[PDB]
This record gives structure tokens, C-alpha cells and sequence, in this order.
DNA sequence: GGATTTTCGCT
DNA sequence: TTCAATCCACGCACCCATGAAGAGGCGGACAGCGAAAATCC
DNA sequence: CGTAGCTGAGGACCACCAGTACTTTTTTGAATTTTT
DNA sequence: GTACTGGTGGTCCTCAGCTACGTTTTTTGTCGCACTCTTCATGGGTGCGTGGATTGAA
């Protein structure tokens, strides 16, 4: 449980109505998890709510003609993920106050 | 007598062979080498904080970087890191600049300070070589350890003088007869970086002349 | 099962949340302060005046998920409560159960059963690990008449009786607890459990503490469709909301009182983090409140062994699991309600 | 707006309900709309995609009010509350008298009463409002047999007898109501009723008006704080809102078959959205069935008057606030209960 | 270590201000060394635990700080089960008999 | 791992011909009339292997000299046609060792003595390992008997004195070894049937893979000899023919029998592969085909990747590693660490 | 272009290189540039980024030609070879020889006479080339001593009498070299020999030019297969190379300080690009250490004749062609090494 | 004829 | 006369497919309703 | 106000195209508050 | 043939703004009672480092 997994895709939106797809797939991978990067998210999912994701995100995209890679890590994700930019993404675990 | 300068050894052969014994007799005799991650970190920080044809005529202090050295008692080539001049009265010139200073030699390694040996006995051997060009008293050496980020002062004593002139008399020796050694590897000999060549278990095995009768009597 | 989900604090006033998809937004004046994905939220709290979407307290209600108000110093306000979900027979059971006299006590029973018993046990243990700061002796002395009343609570059959007998417990542990303090004490104004609640210094962790426990228990129960702040067991006065904390009044003594004691001995506060007004009430600065929060949050996470079946489970969990088991006695599996006994 | 019952009932949409000193104002994109105060009021129903200023929200919990936030059309959101009052002893006497018969029984044989009331009274109306081709004498028979009928209903004591009275009179309706429509007789009719997937385009669209109350219905008794699956008359069963359907069978007069002769005669629908599908299925099909959301949306904004209060509202409210009445009904100040009915 | 991780790489460098091609360029030459590209701004490749740190140096190096991104992730070394592609954009796999 | 010596890069084999193999950076690309089919990292390759009429630029092999990333050169049955050799290392102490020693015939012996002991105790543990298993099949004794010949010969030949004697005895042990080696088809029919040696025409089949499997373990001995220091074109045995890669040869002569022509059995045993694979020309010899080249090089970096416990240094490590392995265990004892050198005694 | 002793050197960069049949041919951009038969070579040598042909790759690698790339500067890149390799014999050779006096010594008598010739030759040519700015009488004076020593140095037979004639003739050498600058000796005068940490100006200078000669005659020697590690008068050491101070001997004078000399004489630099160390060390300048390699580069294309084969070639060719000159010493019909006798 | 029993489409 | 590295079993530390509980809704088997329509007497 | 569709105006990523280049010292560098 | 620096253009992503709406829910007799959906918890593998018995020497 508590994976931290992420997420990559690479739309092609200019072949015949790439837009719509585009914004759909933006949306749907939005409602799951956070924004870190450009074309680069990250979510924190349990093993159904990623298979019910998988399936939702499978149908939006047109295959042969974009691409979608999912990648997963573990339990203990704060000794791998590292960070040396100036794109600060909380961590949701912190005491989160604002 | 270039021949005769011709055979010196590098100094961080001598502050190796205050270690293992043999990181010195694999890097200087049979030429080997490899890369571990302190390596590489030590590696990047020694080139990124020396440059040369660079000076700072502050006035305070004159520190002056990647300065040859040619030590002709000890037989021993190098480059000292950091050179410190501070204003006196009694010390000796330094050619090129007017006025009169003290020399202070500073060499910063990475990583938390070594309980035994090693690292001193380096330093030692800077004053020597300045010893045999300025020709003053050096009695004092700062050390600049970087994984804590602070100077720590060692004085020299005629102890480790005569310590580190056996040491070298012992190092240069042993070209004579190009024999690698062999000691305890211990459990601290593992960080080694050439342990893909070193091979810890192969020195306190039992000989190949059981083993290859042994399994041979079936 | 249910991981301890997260929850969010919003202190700096003004903002406004919003709905995206499944998106939890915060803005103030059309500037997006940032986004949180709701399918791993557990609560939201919210400080000062801040609005919610109506969209988003419709989605919170319908998942489960439990949206509270409250102003500067925890002051309860504005419950977010959803609708009826159905286990219509559970709610008969509980319905049925109530407004006779003898399940009353024996649930009565089990409640201040478990509080006793945390209570004693808990002075037991502080007088074990330091002797020297106290007298062990008088400590010892608190422990066996609790461990008196104790038998007494086991041979009752009437609610009316308990009830003196709580106010025995509430006059022969306060004696010891202006003793608890070791650090900090000539600071810190400590008259003990005495309490304001208008607020006269060190009570203000009290209140907030107390408050914050109601919320999560409250949350706790609803999730499983029965609310017990006045029920079966407590008193039928309106405004006396504590039977849902009784639940916890196990844990109330516990896991509050605990924690601000550990806050105090640990020397991590300091008096400078508190303020009073003109008049005579006590705050708190935002800096210890953030501090508060934060270790709040950390030992909740810690993980510990359920004496029941002992797989390993953490501390968010008491309250719902204790939710959880009432369920299964009222559904007559079990004989009587196993309080959680530390 | 405000009903003389103790509730607000702000419907139209986009309005965005605020704080000014102690009373409530309503703003219609950035002016002042309207301005209410609170001293008397006792819940808030908000419908609409809106908000509510969150001064306006503290200022509601503490005086216990209730904030309660639908859509437009009704889907029971969110509600806000502090210390909840009003719905625990509410619910606990709901279960209490759910769990006897003779309360249970009197309040049966109220709403039935009611139903025979306005059924009798609609078929009275018809014969009057087209007295040119009609069967006068057996409708008078009709509401004469209702009357007596009536009578009985107002005298009984059991629940058997109800339910038994109860299927004699469905009957008896399902026979006399062939014969009432005027226009498009000839087109699709009925001679067969399914309380199951139906046969015949009336019955199916009987059934989507029956599901339309039953949404209104179901959301009418959530905003109040009354349970939704343990019923008077109907039974007590797991998963079915018994409540919810004793209701609509009160109410299932002039709200829902006046609605269907309407939208039959008038020639406001034509046969060409209607399908079968191998068991007598009326697929509805989607711009029929746009037309009929529009055309009940367009009937709940029609104007009447409450036959009991007597205030002008729209159709839309005509549910929720005779709902509301039951919770007065179950708080003691009722002594009975109402919907259309003499007394 | 001597695991042969799988690390992924992700940097994000700005073009909008004075560095721009340059950093670009310089970024997408110094990591396309030890890996191949799978998607456009993203990079996977498999290292070990010396040329790793090698290349974190030199990046760490090589951009302006509080102007850019950059992100490391290591999945480990049973990553042949954790890889999940769905799209048409197949990347050579080097782990295998790799026959051309 | 504890001793963790290497790790088994990967190898390219590029088949496709009029191809070109140009560098960019540290990338190796494989262009052709300037499309490009693909760039590998080249951190992460051993040796990359071209067939055919495969041209490469001077920057890339002057990049993959320096670093012991092996290029060889194949026509079509994995000819000795073209490597690439670097400059040499200043490591003189072990190149003058190695040379003092050959010029030396005792120190000769001493070292075939162990060569020739770990062949024939490969060939007689795995001969031991195929009888124990394969009940109903052959004549269960003449293998028994073969093999208590084998432990009477071993210890004989452990203790030899002069070249000429132990050449001897090798043949003696080859000879002794083929006639049981002839009798291997045990799941294919007649076609596998060995029937003799032919050198440059693999005139039969099986032949036509032993040959391969003897050329991508000659070219794997040359590499790792020559990565470890040594130079690899003076022996400790057979007659120095010159320009041969004789220490190869020595060094091949251990994990020849345990690593390449088992592998061929296995091939064969488990059916794998199919006689209609093969073709013919005119004369033609024996022929490999494209589809076959493809079975036959998957199969063999599959089974490159086996994990073992090594006998002395006792480690585990991966099977790829131990042509590379036995070499550092060899030029150490160069250095005197050791007493004699360990052959491999799978 | 140039084919010497059977090797083919192809010094021009940017040069495609081809087969045709069964001759090599050059190209430049789709434009035939030269055609060679392949009958009787033993080597190529390659300049360019080229990449030759792999159809001459395989048919050199059948025919026991191996090839060796370089790059224009005369770094060693790689070395295709087959089976053979070439060099394996010679090395053994050089292995067994370089463990005895004998030949060690006669080896380093053939280096040290040319040494001697080349020196005296050049201080008599400079006497006679300009009169007035000249001690004649010294030049003179040493020249028959430095002759007097060669006669004596062609009967030496062991290693410590021939390294102190070299040290008599290198002092002599030295004691005379001062005076040799006639231009600009504000700064640039020569007092002594420091190769390690160098002193003041010109010594660092000197120092330079024999680095790069050595590289270079390092790369020479690989190019055949010498072992570069194993010397012949000076002992073997690891990390030096050797055979190559060995062999640079006899072109360290008229190729190195010839050179240092044109450039101080012509004015073609100024002291004013050498920095200053504490200890009186000196280091050089970015800008005048590119100028000094791109002078090198430049006389590197200066064309001469070979005093003992005769052909006309480049500056450049010469460390190799001796070298090879060597290796055919070490196998060959060879009677004795020759050195660069060059007047 | 008359209990009465079944048949039969609605709560 | 005690010894001094070697393998060898050996345990141990988590992971995972899957198989069995609570909430849930499904059709059937009796409850019913009164006529009617005979069904029979 | 949240949910959809529609344009737009930008900041990122990368594939090409073209034009002036191509040789450097020697010594340095980690280890049980973890190193597969 | 490479490594490095300019420039050009085509193609990916995110915010900004405008336009129209927002949600589409095919029954309900009671009574246990065999079925289904959804969701939490275990007897198999699969390693992965380590003390316990074994003897050839000093
Ligand atoms: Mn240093």
C-alpha cells in the first residue's frame, strides 16, 4: 500500500485531433496524484486505485500514435527520490500546514 | 644530476603507504587503477578548488595554490596544495616580492578526521620539502577537513621527522626489488578501490598444492 | 484496515476552496496557492474564514471524507455532515438499545472501565520509570484505590450510580496531576487541571487538544453510520458533548493529556509561545501552533501492537477500530464491548 | 421565498448568499438582490451551483441553523451543522413509531385518504371542465363508490384492511382511468399494467414520471433530517426507501398522471420517439426524453397555491414543504397529518 | 553497490531567459551519454553506482541553480518487473540477447 | 556480492550488412547511406561483433581501444578475419614475468602441468555427470571404465617434467575422450551424428557449431587476457607458431569442454534447433542460417547469465565472469601470492 | 602518398582510402587522387579521419598487411590486425636484449655517436656562418674535443664509462650553448639544466619541446610494435617510457633546440607570456603555448632530404621512418643501427 | 342453486 | 595438544494469489384483494 | 460555480544546416556513525 | 570524420480567454434465502546473509 508511483506521457497533438486528447489526458492524470514536471507526474496510489487509473487512462489515448510509461518504486521512496532544481513539490506526508 | 632527480616518488605514494600497504605497491609498480564514489568526490573537489595562475595580494595573508615542490633528502616530488605567507619580522623573504614572511603549508583532504596515522605524516613531508627551498622553521601545519568544514593544527615534532625518513627510505626501497607486499586485510580494507584487483581473500588462503590433490583423490 | 489517510490544515485567512475533477484547490483572488488530489485526504480543517465550493462538500460527503471549520483558539463550528448510507438493522439495534437502563450501564460500565484503567496504569508507569523526581510511595497509594474502584464499577447495575463514582476518579487523580509536570514548572502556570474555559494559561493545549480529539472520533463513528455524542450512555443534557469523546474518554486521559505532558517535559515549548489579551483570555502564536501540528501529526504515525489479534497498527486506527468492534457487539457476535485496556 | 414555514428556500440560480451585519442578503451577480433577517428562521435550503459567504456560514452554526446545499433541480449535496440538533430525537421517533402498528396504521389511512380525496376530486373536475362526449352517470357511480369508500378509510383500524382496501381501489382506477384522456385516444392506450417493465407507452411514461418524484421524494426527506428506508405502510427492507414510496403514493395524483394527459393531449408528443424491444420496452428516445425534462422543468415553474398554508409557490416546492410538515407532524406541535383533506 | 540500477532522469532547463540554448544543449549532450531518450525530456538509463554519481556531479554542475529542475529516481535492481509500457514508442532494451 | 570482480557487460552482435559503425560522444550509432538505426550507450557494452561488410570510423575505435571494449570483425562463419588491438599499458612488470618465464622450459611444465590436470578432470566430471543420469541409454560401464582410465591418467600427468611428455599425454587423453564423446545424439536423429574433424570446411554439421562456439569463446579469452594486462600472443605451451594467440589457447583449454561444446549437446539434446536450418551450396561446406545464427546467439547469451559458486575463490558469480576470473587468478600468481595456479575444477 | 621501406604513409588529412581490385586507392570528395599496387607492402600507416574501406580491411587482414590509424598529429588511435599482429618476435627480441650489457651498450654507443656528430656538426656550421658575433677560438677548441670523444666513444664496452661520456659531452655542450642566442638576452639567458620545477624563462622552454618530441617518438615506436616501456641504456621503471628518451637522443639537438632557437632569434616571442612563481619557478601562457604548437605544426611540414636513404621528405617522417629503421635492426638484414647522421 | 373453489391481474 | 579457516545447512524476512466474510440486491414461494366465472351441487 | 467545448499566445524540445577548429606537461584522489 | 558554436523551423504543453450549460435517475406486497459484488487477510514461493560442525596445521 502507499506506492508513490509516476507517470509520463507524450501525446501526439497534431495529427488529426490532438487537442481534445491532449486536455482530456491532462485532466484525467491531474485527478490522480500531483503535478511535478512538465509532461511529469507523480502520484501516491494504493495497487486497485492504480488499476482503476491504468484502465480509465488506457482508453483516452489513442494508441499507435502516442506513448504513456508508468514507473513504480516501493514503500520507502524517500531514500530515491532526489531533488537539486527550483521546482518544489510538497511531499504528502509532511505535517502539511498552511 | 637529473638521473639522480629523475628517480622520485609522489608524495600521496608516501600518504598511501601509511594504509593498506599494498594501495601504494598496486598503484605505483604494477600501474592499476579504478574509481570508487569517494574517488570521484575526492577527484572533483581537488580539481574544482585549485586553479593555477591565480593570486590573492589581499595583504593579511598571501595564499598561493598547486606549488612544485622537489625535496632532495627524502627523494620526493609533489605539489603542495595551499601555501600560507603571514607578515613577521623573522621569517625569510620570498623571491620575487619584497618584504618578509612566514610560510604555513596546508594540504585539505575529504572526510572526517583519521584517528591513527596517514593524513599527519603527509603534512610532515610538505615541511620538509620547504625546508630544502626556503630553508626556515617550520613548526606548524594546518589541516582543512572539508565533510566538517573546519582547520585543525598539528606541530611537528623530530619524532615524526625521523618517522617519515625511514618511512621514505623503506618506500624508495622497495623499487629496488619490485616485490608488492602483503598484510591483514582486515575488515576496513573494503572501500578499497582497487579490491577488483586486490583481492582481500586471496592472501590468507590455504595453498593451491591441497586443494588440487585434494579434490583429486576421487 | 484503512491506512491513517492525511489531513489538512488552513490557517492564513481569506482563502477560498475549490472543486477541479478530483482536485482540491486553494485560492485567494484567483492565485493558485496549490493543489491536492482528495483519494488520499482523511479530513480538512480549516482556520479563520475560509469557503468551500458547494460541489466540493457534496463530493467530501458522499466519500467519506469529513470537512471542518474552526477560529483561532479550535473553537468548534460548522460540522460538514452528509446523509443517511443504509445498514437500516444496525441503526435499529443501536436505536433499540438505547432508553433501557440496563444495556446502558453495562456499556457505562465498560467505558469508565477502560478509563480507570488507563489512568492508573499510566501513573503506575511514569512512578516506574523515574522515581527519584517524585514520591513513589503516594503514587503507589493513588494506584490501588483506583484499583478499588475498579471492582466496584464490576458489580454495578445502575447508570444513576456511576455516575458519583466518576466524580471520585475526577477528584483522586487531579490531586496528582499538577505533580506530572518535572521541567519548566515555575513558567509554564501550572495549577493543575485546574481549568478556565475562558482560558487562564496552559489550558489553551488543553482545549485545543480536546477539541481536535472530537473531531477525529466523531469522523471515526459516522464513517460506520451511528453518532454517540449523546447516546445510550451519557447524559440526555443538550450541549454536553462528550459521550463521542467517552468513546475516546479511554483515550481522552490518554492520548491528549499524554501529549501535552510529553510536549511540556520535553522542554520543546517555551513560554514565549503564548500570549494573553486585555481582558484576561490566553492564545497561542502560530509558530507553536505549527509546531504543535506538525508533532501532533508525527506521533500519530507512529506504529504500535493491538492487544486483541496484535497485527501491527498505528495510531490513527484507535479510534476507528473502537468504532469498528461496536459495530460487531450490536450485531451480537460478541458478549460485552472489549475496551481498549493500556 | 421564506415560508411561513421556518425555512429559506432560495431557488433561483447563481445566487450568492452573504453576510451584512446580522442578516442574510442574497446577491444577483454583484448587486443586492435581496436582504432577510434571521431572527426567526430555522434551516437554509440552498439550491444551485453558488455559495455562501463564510461569515454567513459561522454566523448560521452557532445560532443552530443548518445549512443545507442542493443542485438546481435536487440531489441532496452537503450539509453544515455544529452540534447537530433536530435530527437524533427526530430519528429515534420516527424508528419508535415504525416499530409499532397502531400509529402506523393511522397514518396509512391518512395518506390514503388523501389519494382517494384528489383522485375523486380530479375525476369531478375532468367530467366538469368536457361535458360534451363523457360517461357523466358513471363517473358520478365512481365518485360516489369513492366516497363511501372514503368513508371506510376514515374508519379503520388495521393495516390488513389497508392494504386490502388499497389494491381494491388500484384496480378499480386502473379500469375507470382508460376511459379519461381526450385527445389521441386511438394512438397507444392501455389494457394491461406493469408495476415491472412495462408495455404500452403510457405505463413507460408513467414509470419516468414515477422515478422523477421518487429522486424529488427521496431528496424532500433527506433536507429535513427524517430516514429514507423504514416506512409506515410499506414494510421495513434493506435497500428499498419505504418512506419514499409511501409518499409518492400520496402524491401521485394531480403531480404525475395530470402531467401525462398533458403531454399526450396538446399533441406535445408524437409516437415517432417511442421503440419495443422484444418485451414491450418503450426505449425512450433521447430528444423525447430532453422534451420531457424540458417540459417538466417548464411545469415545476408553474404557480399555484397550497390548498393547506394557502401561499402562492411553484409546483417544484409543492413536495419538500409538505414533506417538512411530516417533521412538524413527528416534533408534537401536529396533531395530524394533512396532505390535501378536510378535517 | 555493482546492482546495475535502472535510474530515471528528468530535467527541465529554462529558455526564456540569457541561459538558454547554451544550458539546453549542454544538459540534453551531458545526459544522453549514458542512456538512451524514451520520451522527449525524460531520459532512462541503465548505471552503476560510480557513474551515477559522476553524472549527478556534472549536472549539479552544469545548470544555474534556482532558475531550473532536475530529478533522480532509483527504482532498484529487480526493475524488469516494474517497467509498465502501453504506448507505441518501444525503447531498446539492453539487458537481453540484443541481436541487429 | 562480497568480491564483486566485475559485472558482465553486454555484447553487440550486428548482422545486418553495409552498415557503418560511427561515434557520437560516447554513443556508438549504426548508420547506413545516412539512416540511422539505432545508438547504444557505450558504458554499457564488452565488445561488439560485425558481420559481413561492417566499416568503422577511426574515432571509435581509437574510443574502444582505451577502454577494453572489444571490436571483431566476422565474414560469415566467425573467421579470425579482423579484431582491434590498442597500444600497450605500462604495467611492465607482469609482461617481463610472463617473458622470463617463457624463456624458461621448467617453469613451461609447471604451468601445463596444471593446464592439461583441469581439462581432464572437466572431462571426466562431466563425463561422470552424463552417465549418473541417462540410466537406460548407452553402455553404462564403458563410460565407468573410461572414467576410473581418466583418474588413473590424472595423476599421472600431475606429475610430469618436460613438454614432450605432456603433449603426449594430452593426445593420449583427446583420443581416449572423442571415442566416448562420438556417442552423444540421444534426442535427434542420424544427421548429428559426429563423424570426424574437417578444419576449414565444416563439411558435416555439428561442426558447423562447434566452430562457432570455439570462435565466441577464443574471442572472450583473448579479450579478458588481454584486459588484465598480459599480452596474449606468447605461451606457456604449444609450439610458438607465430602471430597465433597461443596464451588463448592455453587459457581456452580448461573451459572448452565445460562452456562451449557441452552447450553445443544441450543445443542439440534439447532440440533447439532443426536440421532444415542448415543448407548447402555446390560444395559449399555447411552453411548456418539467418534465423538459425539468431536461435543459436540468444540461446548462448541466455545461458551467459547463470549464476555458480566458484570452487577456490568461493564466491558467487556470474558464468560469463569465469574466463576473466581464472585469468586474474593467473597473473597473481605471477606476483607470488599464491603457490600454483587453480585451473578451473568445475 | 609517399611509399618508404614498404609502408605507406598518408600524411594529407581528409583523404578517403579505398580498394579497387587489387591495388588501394586514394580518394578527396569523388575525385581519383592516387593508385597503389598492394603487391609488396608491409603496413599502412593512416593520417586522416578517413575510416578506410572495409573491403581493404578484410583484404589486408587476409593478405598479413595490418593497418594502424592515427590522428594528423600522430597520436596512436588504433591498430587492426588479424591473427598475426606482427610484432612478436621483434618484442621477444627486444625483451631478451634488454637484459645484457653487451648489446645494450652497442646499441647506446650507435645512439650516443650521432648525438656527437649532430652537436659537433652544428657548432662548426654555426661558426662558419657568422663571424663577427662569435668566440671562435672556444667553438673550435671544443669541437676537437667532441671529436676526440666520438673516436673514443665508438670503443666503449661498458655502461658506466658511456654514461660519463655522455655527462663529459653534455656538459661541454652545455658550457658552449649559452652564447648561441644572438638576440634578445635581456631575459633569455640559459645557466643550467632543472627539469623539474623549471627556472627561469628559456629552461621551462626547452623543457616543453623535448615532451612533445618524446610523445611523439613514443607513437613511432607503436606504430611497429616496440615495447615503449623497455629501454635500452636507461633502465626500465614502470610509468616512463623508456626506449623513448633512449631513442630521442640523436633528435633532441638539431629538432628540438634548433627550433627553440629559430623561434628566440626571429623575435617570433617575447618573455611577456611567462607567468612568475614564488619559488622561482616559470610556467606559460594559453596564448603563447597555442603560438609555440602552431609553430611546431608548421615546421613539422618543412621539407628535407634523408642523409641515408635519400628521399625527400617532410620534417615530420623523420621519428618514424628512423624508428622503423630500428625495428628492422631488431629482425632483419640490418648490420648495425643507423642513426640520424645528418650533417 | 349454492358454497366454494379456482382463475386471475392489481397492492 | 590445541587449533583456525570451510563449507554447510539453516533460519529469517517479506511478498503474493487467492479464498473466504458483510453489505447488497434477485428472483421464487406464500400473503393478499375482490370479483367473477364459472365450478359444480 | 463546475463541466465541457472551442480558439489564442506564448515557453520548451529536438531535428537539421552551415562555418571555422583538430597534440599540453606533472601529479593528484576515499577507507568500521553502511556500502549490497 | 568529430566537437563546438550560431540560426531556423516544426512540433509538444500550460495558461488565458470566450460560450454554453448544471444532473439525466426504465418497480417497489412480505419472508427468509441461495447469489453476486466488493474488499480484507493468509500458506505457498524466493531469496540472502549468517553462525555451527570439520579437521590439518602449528
Ligand atoms: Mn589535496
Amino acid at each position: 500500500g502507499s506506492m508513490l508511483v509516476l507517470i509520463t506521457y507524450d501525446v501526439q497533438t497534431s495529427s488529426m485531433g490532438g487537442t481534445k486528447r491532449l486536455r482530456k489526458v491532462a485532466k484525467a492524470c491531474q485527478n490522480y496524484g500531483q503535478r511535478v514536471q512538465n509532461s511529469v507526474f507523480e502520484c501516491i496510489v494504493d495497487s486497485t486505485q492504480l488499476t482503476s487509473l491504468k484502465l480509465e487512462l488506457t482508453s483516452l489515448i489513442d494508441e499507435e500514435k502516442d506513448s504513456l510509461r508508468i514507473y513504480r518504486l516501493g514503500n520507502n521512496y524517500k531514500t530515491k527520490v532526489e531533488h537539486i532544481g527550483a521546482k518544489p513539490s510538497i511531499d504528502l506526508e509532511d505535517p502539511l500546514i498552511f | 644530476a637529473s638521473n639522480e632527480e629523475d628517480r622520485y616518488l609522489m608524495l600521496s605514494g608516501l600518504q598511501h603507504f601509511q594504509f593498506c600497504k599494498r594501495q601504494w605497491a598496486l598503484i605505483h609498480i604494477e600501474q592499476q587503477w579504478e574509481e570508487n564514489v569517494r574517488t570521484i568526490e575526492g577527484q572533483h573537489l581537488h580539481k574544482k578548488a585549485d586553479q593555477p595562475f591565480m593570486k590573492e595580494k589581499r595583504g593579511s595573508k598571501l595564499t598561493v595554490r598547486a606549488m612544485p615542490i622537489q625535496s632532495k633528502n627524502l627523494q620526493i616530488s609533489g605539489i603542495c596544495d595551499v601555501v600560507e605567507f603571514v607578515q613577521d619580522s623573522e621569517g625569510i623573504e620570498l623571491s620575487g616580492v619584497s618584504g618578509s614572511y612566514k610560510a604555513f603549508p596546508v594540504e585539505y583532504k575529504r572526510g572526517k578526521p583519521k584517528k591513527g596515522d596517514e593524513d599527519i605524516v603527509q603534512l610532515v613531508a610538505q615541511a620538509m620539502c620547504l625546508e630544502e627551498m626556503l630553508v626556515c622553521r617550520i613548526d606548524k601545519g594546518y589541516l582543512f577537513y572539508n565533510e566538517i568544514k573546519h582547520r585543525v593544527e598539528v606541530p611537528i615534532t623530530d619524532a615524526l621527522r625521523d618517522k617519515v625518513v625511514q618511512m621514505a627510505k623503506e618506500m624508495h626501497h622497495y623499487y629496488e626489488n619490485r616485490h608488492t607486499p602483503k598484510v591483514k586485510t582486515g575488515p576496513f580494507c573494503n572501500n578499497c578501490s582497487l579490491q577488483s584487483i586486490c583481492l582481500p581473500k586471496l592472501m590468507n588462503k590455504r595453498s593451491v598444492k591441497r586443494y588440487i590433490e585434494g579434490r583429486l583423490s576421487e | 484496515m484503512k491506512k491513517l489517510l492525511n489531513t489538512l490544515y488552513v490557517t492564513q485567512p481569506d482563502t477560498y476552496l475549490s472543486l477541479d475533477g478530483d482536485n482540491v484547490v486553494l485560492l485567494k483572488e484567483q492565485e493558485k496557492l496549490g493543489r491536492l488530489p482528495l483519494h488520499n485526504l482523511e479530513a480538512i480543517v480549516g482556520f479563520g474564514y475560509t469557503g468551500a465550493s458547494p460541489a466540493l462538500m457534496g463530493y467530501c460527503a458522499e466519500r467519506n471524507i469529513s470537512i471542518t471549520f474552526l477560529t483561532k483558539n479550535g473553537r468548534f463550528l460548522a460540522r460538514v455532515v452528509g446523509e443517511s448510507r443504509g445498514n437500516v438493522v444496525l441503526r435499529k439495534t443501536q436505536y433499540r438499545i438505547s432508553e433501557n437502563d440496563q444495556e446502558s450501564t453495562k456499556i457505562a460500565r465498560n467505558f469508565i472501565t477502560g478509563k480507570v484503567y488507563n489512568s492508573k496504569w499510566m501513573l503506575e508507569r511514569m512512578t516506574r520509570e523515574h522515581p527519584l523526581r517524585v514520591n513513589v510511595e503516594q503514587f503507589k497509594a493513588t494506584s490501588q484505590l483506583l484499583s478499588v474502584m475498579m471492582q466496584e464499577i464490576r458489580n454495578c447495575d445502575s447508570l444513576e450510580s456511576l455516575r458519583g463514582w466518576e466524580g471520585q476518579a475526577a477528584i483522586n487523580y487531579n490531586k496528582v496531576f499538577d505533580q506530572m509536570i518535572l521541567q519548566q514548572k515555575e513558567e509554564f502556570a501550572f495549577h493543575g487541571r485546574s481549568r478556565r474555559p475562558p482560558k487562564d494559561n496552559v489550558n489553551a493545549m488543553l482545549s485545543f487538544a480536546y477539541t481536535l480529539l472530537a473531531n477525529d472520533v466523531a469522523a471515526a463513528l459516522e464513517t460506520v453510520g451511528l453518532d454517540a455524542y449523546v447516546g445510550f450512555m451519557h447524559q440526555d443534557r443538550p450541549g454536553r458533548a462528550s459521550l463521542a469523546l467517552d468513546l475516546m474518554e479511554e483515550l481522552r486521559g490518554l492520548y491528549a493529556d499524554r501529549f501535552v505532558l510529553s510536549l511540556i517535559n520535553r522542554k520543546e515549548m517555551t513560554a514565549d509561545g503564548f500570549y494573553k489579551k486585555e481582558n484576561g483570555a490566553v492564545l497561542m502564536t502560530d509558530e507553536a501552533r505549527k509546531t504543535f501540528l506538525k508533532a501532533w501529526q508525527t506521533k500519530k504515525q507512529e506504529k504500535i501492537t493491538h492487544p486483541y489479534l496484535g497485527e501491527k497498527m498505528s495510531w490513527g486506527l484507535v479510534p476507528y477500530v473502537q468504532a469498528l468492534l461496536l459495530a460487531r457487539f450490536l450485531r451480537g457476535d460478541l458478549d460485552e464491548y472489549p475496551p481498549f485496556l493500556w
